[PDB]
């Protein structure tokens, strides 16, 4: 039901747990990285082989984000850094410093704006050339995941408190909280249009919220059970489909979960050898990507 | 189609259709002759009076006796010829009958299988489209509610 | 077993090239005499288009009473009447089916007109709902 | 094959219609609850300023003041033929305001016709007498014939073929006779479509008898009105129609044969006759209002005393040709 | 064969017709998104004081 | 109602209880008429318990009836498993009968509940008695393919 | 007084267009699904 | 190679002497039977003459 040569494709590589693997915005390429301090670039169609490796990072790739140009790659390292890798040549462009802990998550803007959080209880927004944090937000407990709105003024940061913080970069007014969760928010992902937020938390419930200035109270849309988190306190990802009607998630119970956005479970397919850190959908076809802490990444439909 | 409808809706739509309709608005020559004749049945008649066996009379009695004798001789010949071979021809007719019966039923079952396949593909397509339009109208209603509540909330 | 034209059992069946169907020699010959073509395919046809094939022939078992005699003339009249009545039934079926087809087509055209009108009313009604929302 | 395909398309379209009407009415209730909380032709501006143009009393005899009709010649609008109650068909010329032709026959004439050759005319009388009496000759040359009053008069474009309708459910054709005894519904309104391929005839019970002119068989019934409908007339541009009843004026369309416009009036106010220039329309009765037909009270002239029996539009639309039952002739 | 040919014709007609319904749904969807975009810009002009 | 089963061991003759349970035998009769049972393994053989088979995939799951997925059984009191040779059907739920069936080899008075009985083997019982002695691996599955060559209904 | 002939016969097999399908529509998918899954074995 | 196109759409007949081509075949069979009888008896007549 796609252009893939095989319905299921196992990808072998890396020397340790793989923590992130993200599609190119064009849907033609994707990269992967993990505890081996290495980034691997792939080809979605054809022989599905490597065409480059991104060496030089001095830490585990906690997260990475493709650029809209599909020419530069931004990687977040556990060693309190944020490198900019030129995909087509493989040289160091810039290294953004300023954090004080492991940088957990990263996101990119529709405008060259980067955002990140780290265990130093801070959030920093970076210009692609400033090499310094133009804005910094300080919290009381460490932050775990970020989501930037494609429009470019609201950022959603989820951390220990179990409540999503919405920050307006210009306003600096924060008296609006998306309460409802009760434990650590592992990942956040914004819908393609920018109306709905996907949240996953260690309180075992994958929930969905609406992102609008106006609401009819109880902004909580619905919750999904089943996706359970283990005792390793991993950062499990969630994904938005290209049509934003199928929400995806990974669970530490060796399960990949796809929901119909209406509360009905759709996929329960097992197949992983360890906790599945990240899950993603192809922006064009019905491919689903899996990334588990077992040195392997799965292809999908 | 996929829908839950009562027959009263069908009858109402049919009455609307009837109301709108009200508002808007070879053969040869012998065969034709005999057809205009027997259009009122008028079973054509021919002489079967060759069994009455008219008693001694005029030449007509001689003619009937002679023709009956000739008919009898031909009947003898034909029936003895029939019993020369027995019912082997009848057995062959029944066997060819069952052959054609089976040949027909094979293509009949093939045709119903094809019809069931067309039905199932149709029902699949209608299911996917109808689910899509169902979620569409649900989100339309939610969108209408959101718009009206937002508009009144701005005040 | 049955010639495709009248349903008769062809003692000498033939098959064609453009459309192989079982046919009887005399009837296709008279069709060629009327129109030198095949109405089945609307194409020119010649006498050689048929190929005499080998068949075991259909045995014709005689009824209890068919031994010459006036039985044969009674059967003459009976089959006259039977095929003619079949002709009447089939002609009146023509007339009924065509009149019903005309009525159905008129109802279908009216249905097309009303679905178009109703669809237009949908467009104004949807726009009215959307414009109320302001 | 064609019949089955058509029948199944009917069933599919019927389901379309069913759902369509269903949630349309759903959304109509939803909205209802939501909103709860020719350059020579006279223009509308010049026609709306119409008023009295003439005051003719000598045209009609005052001994028996009553009129039931008014006919104008297409080729010469000065000739007016109001049907008089003195059993005399009076042909008058507006330029001289004189009775140019008088045709004398014992009943009040109810209808009249005028040709395009300025010489041929016909009239109808309560004595079951319909005669095509030329105005130039001032004498009846043909006779049209009963035991009940005639309800409508019609003629073919050739001008010699004649159709008449009576209240006994029998109609006279000048080489056939079709009689319907299943309905037995009397009629009051009828007219001939200028195409001539078909016609309509309103009935007393409210149904409309729509029949093809050549075939002469009724094929449509429109019964949404109550009480005897006084009149119905087709337009000239083709898609303008007008109907009236003993309490509103309504406009129809020939193809759809459905209501397209309604001018509501009070029950006691009843229209009588309507006139078409599909540019402008004229009405008469208790409440006189003339409205533009193309663009759907715009005019109010009350110079006609008594009950106005008929109204006509003269040439150039500068003034009207209206007559009343008070033996008066006021030009609008 | 009657109902087989009928099923064939109805399949062809449905495959022809459904794209029109989907396109109309998408068009009205796009319009309703535009109108909601205007509504949320208005509420955002309200929100600028928050 | 009568069906001959040309099994691989020998000949099985069955008469269907149309008078007792009509719905559960019509599908079998028309299924023997279609005869898609050709080359179907007797995937399950338990000594003195059953011989189950009838699935096209041969994995002990599936099989489509004429109704397509499943139907409703009909049971009445006088039906019982008192003997060895009763032909019954197979199910995996309340009413979940599929195209497979089995033949009894012993009285099973505990199994006469949610389970329908619809056959009695009049001849070929010896064949089932030997089927009870078939090579079986750890699971109740014969090592070699115990196919049915072909089946006529008669 | 309604046109029963034009409606009952019209909906005779029109309901069957949704009813006769549901019988065999639950047959091919079951076997195809089992064949697709078990052809890939328990693992 | 020509596969079989037997089904078609038209209405068959019994294969017996109850159809008019078949019945006319029996007609001419009766006629040639009495004709053959006349042939043999006319040979016998001329030999006897």
């Amino acid at each position: 039901t796609s252009d893939l040569n095989v319905p299921n494709l196992q990808m072998f590589g890396h020397t340790a747990e793989v923590l992130v693997a993200r599609f190119d915005p064009s849907g033609s390429y994707f990269a992967s990285g993990g505890m081996d301090r290495q980034i691997l670039l792939w080809n979605v169609f054809g022989d599905v082989k490597n065409y480059g490796v991104l060496n030089g990072c001095k830490g585990a790739i906690t997260d990475l984000q493709w650029s809209r140009d599909s020419r530069v790659v931004y990687c977040s390292s556990s060693d309190t850094h944020l490198m900019s890798w030129d995909a087509v040549s493989g040289q160091k462009i810039r290294k953004h410093k300023g954090h004080a802990g492991v940088v957990n998550a990263l996101d990119v803007l529709k405008v060259e704006l980067l955002t990140s959080v780290s265990d130093d209880c801070t959030m920093k927004v970076w210009d692609s050339r400033s090499k310094d944090c133009i804005k910094t937000i300080e919290e009381k407990y460490p932050l775990t995941a970020v989501a930037i709105a494609q429009q470019g003024t609201q950022v959603f940061i989820g951390g220990i408190d179990g409540a999503i913080k919405i920050w307006d970069l210009r306003n600096n007014h924060c008296s609006h909280v998306l309460k409802g969760h009760k434990d650590i928010i592992t990942s956040l992902a914004i819908s393609k249009d920018g109306s709905s937020l996907l949240s996953n938390s260690m309180d075992n419930t994958v929930r969905i919220f609406d992102v609008k200035p106006f609401a009819s109270a109880q902004r909580q849309l619905q919750i999904f059970e089943g996706a359970i988190h283990g005792q390793e306190h991993n950062l499990l990802g969630v994904a938005w489909s290209r049509n934003s009607r199928f929400v995806g998630a990974g669970s530490s119970d060796k399960n990949v979960y796809v929901w119909s956005a209406t509360g009905d479970l759709r996929y329960v397919l097992p197949g992983h050898e360890g906790s599945v850190n990240h899950v993603d959908f192809h922006p064009h076809q019905d491919i689903i990507l899996s990334c588990s802490s077992d040195r392997t990444i799965f292809l999908g439909e | 189609f996929e829908s839950t409808y009562n027959e009263e809706d069908r009858s109402a739509a049919a009455q609307i259709v009837e109301e709108e309709l009200k508002r808007s608005g070879s053969d040869r020559l012998e065969n034709a002759i005999v057809a205009a004749g027997k259009g009122e049945k008028l079973a054509a008649i021919d002489v079967q009076r060759y069994i009455q066996l008219k008693p001694p009379g005029t030449r007509e009695s001689l003619l009937q006796s002679a023709v009956v004798w000739e008919y009898q001789k031909s009947r003898n010949d034909n029936l003895y010829l029939l019993e020369k071979h027995g019912e082997k021809a009848f057995d062959s007719s029944l066997e060819a009958l069952e052959v054609q019966l089976e040949l027909l039923e094979k293509e009949l079952v093939n045709t119903k299988k094809l019809s069931q396949g067309c039905n199932r593909k149709r029902k699949h397509y209608q299911m996917e489209v109808g689910a899509r339009l169902a979620e569409a109208e649900v989100k339309f209603g939610q969108l209408l509610q959101s718009s009206i509540q937002c508009r009144v909330a701005t005040l | 077993m049955f010639c495709s034209i009248s349903g008769e059992t062809p003692k000498e069946p033939v098959i064609s090239r453009v459309s192989g169907n079982v046919y009887e020699k005399r009837l296709i010959e008279q069709v060629i005499r009327e129109t030198s073509k095949d109405p089945v395919t609307q194409q020119e046809c010649t006498l050689e288009d048929l190929v005499p094939v080998k068949v075991p022939d259909f045995v014709r078992p005689r009824p209890p009473s068919a031994t010459s005699l006036p039985a044969l003339l009674s059967l003459f009249q009976e089959e006259w009447d039977s095929v003619a009545l079949e002709q009447f039934e089939l002609r009146r079926n023509l007339t009924e089916t065509k009149q019903e087809l005309s009525t159905a087509l008129y109802s279908l055209d009216a249905a097309l007109r009303v679905i178009s009108r109703l669809t237009k009313e949908r467009d104004e009604a949807r726009e009215a709902l959307a414009k109320f929302s302001d | 094959q064609e019949l089955s395909t058509a029948l199944y398309s009917l069933d599919a379209a019927l389901r379309v219609i069913s759902r369509l009407t269903k949630e349309r009415d759903e959304a109509r209730e939803a909205l209802a609850k939501f909103s709860d909380n020719l350059s020579s032709k006279r223009k509308r501006t010049k026609l709306q300023p119409k008023w009295a143009t003439d005051d003719a009393v000598s045209q009609l005899l005052q001994a028996t003041p009553s009129t039931i009709l008014e006919n104008l010649e297409t080729e010469s609008t000065t000739s007016f033929f109001p049907s008089p109650e003195n059993s005399s068909f009076v042909l008058c010329l507006h330029k001289d305001e004189l009775l140019c032709l008088d045709i004398q026959s014992e009943g009040s004439a109810l209808a009249c016709c005028w040709l395009t050759s300025s010489k041929i005319a016909v009239a109808t009388a309560d004595a079951i007498s319909i005669f095509e009496f030329p105005v130039s000759s001032s004498g009846l040359q043909s006779v049209g014939e009963i035991d009940e009053k005639v309800n409508f008069l019609q003629a073919h474009p050739s001008g010699e073929y004649l159709l008449a309708a009576s209240n006994e459910k029998c109609y006279i054709f000048s080489k056939s006779q079709v009689y319907n005894i299943t309905v037995a519904q009397h009629i009051t309104s009828l007219a001939v479509h200028p195409d001539g391929n078909l016609f309509v005839a309103g009935l007393e019970n409210g149904e409309l008898r729509f029949f093809e002119t050549s075939s002469g068989n009724e094929l449509t019934k429109f019964g949404p009105h109550s009480s005897p409908v006084k009149t119905l007339q087709f337009g000239e541009n083709g898609y303008w129609l007008v109907v009236t009843t003993n309490s509103d004026i309504f406009i129809w369309d020939l193809r759809k044969s459905e209501l397209v416009q309604k001018i509501p009036l009070q029950t006691k106010v009843a229209a009588v006759s309507l006139d078409i220039t599909q540019l402008l329309v004229s009405s008469d009765g208790e409440t006189l209002y003339v409205h533009i037909y193309v663009k759907s009270r715009c005019m109010s002239q009350t110079h006609v005393s008594s009950i106005s029996n008929l109204v006509w539009l003269n040439e150039l639309h500068q003034l009207l040709f209206s007559t009343s039952n008070g033996a008066i002739l006021r030009l609008g | 064969r009657k109902n087989l040919t009928c099923y064939e014709f109805l399949y062809n007609q449905e495959r022809l017709a459904l794209p029109n319904r989907l396109e109309a749904a998408e068009i009205e969807l796009s319009k309703m998104q535009q109108i909601e975009a205007y509504a949320q810009q208005d509420y955002a002009r309200v929100t600028g004081q928050n | 109602a009568n069906v001959e089963l040309q099994t691989s061991l020998g000949k099985i003759l069955i008469e269907l209880y149309t008078e007792h349970a009509p719905k559960t035998c019509q599908n079998f009769y028309t299924l023997a008429k279609e005869g898609y049972y050709d080359g179907v393994i007797f995937h399950r053989v338990i000594p003195d318990f059953v011989i189950q088979g009838g699935d096209p995939t041969g994995t002990g799951r599936g099989g489509t009836s004429i109704y397509g997925d499943k139907f409703d059984d009909e049971i009445h009191s006088d039906l019982h498993h008192t003997g060895a040779g009763i032909l019954s059907m197979a199910n995996a739920g309340p009413n979940t009968n599929s195209s497979q069936f089995f033949i009894t080899l012993a009285p099973t008075p505990w199994l006469d509940g949610k389970h329908t009985i619809f056959g009695r083997v009049v001849s070929g019982l010896s064949v089932c008695k030997r089927m009870g002695l078939i090579r079986t691996d750890s699971s109740d599955r014969p090592i070699e393919p115990l196919k049915i060559i072909k089946a006529v209904a008669l | 007084d309604s046109e029963e002939q034009e409606n009952s016969q019209s909906p005779n097999i029109q309901p069957l267009l949704h009813t006769e399908n549901l019988a065999p529509a639950v047959v091919d998918n079951v076997k195809d699904d089992l064949i697709v899954s078990k052809g890939g074995n328990s693992r």
